[PDB]
């Protein structure tokens, strides 16, 4: 009984051992907008007559 | 077609992880199971006929 308490703590140790880690990589990433027209910022002048 | 067959059960193995202490906790429960863990004397001579 004691050994089996001895051989659990043991095995509790080598258990603490990690394996890697995750994350995700987005920093620097902006989300784009569309824009669906295009400004001219163009009027006409023209006199009454034409001319 | 006939074969004998000895079942001493099914054990799991983690790997990535010392063999060793894994083996030491199963060595504990396999004993239990023979009824071997404590102080023992065998009597099987009575077991007989004739």
């Amino acid at each position: 009984e004691d050994m089996a308490k001895i051989y659990g703590a043991v095995a509790a140790v080598s258990k603490n051992v990690n394996s890697s880690v995750t994350y995700e990589v987005k920093r620097g990433t902006h989300e784009l907008i569309k824009v669906p027209t295009i400004p001219h910022n163009l009027v006409l002048i023209q006199s009454d007559n034409g001319k | 077609h006939a074969l004998i067959k000895e079942d001493l059960g099914q054990w799991p193995v983690e790997t990535g992880i010392s063999l060793v202490n894994q083996a030491g906790v199963f060595a504990v429960q396999l004993a239990n199971k023979l009824g071997i863990d404590k102080p023992f004397v065998l009597d099987a001579g009575s077991n007989y006929f004739t």
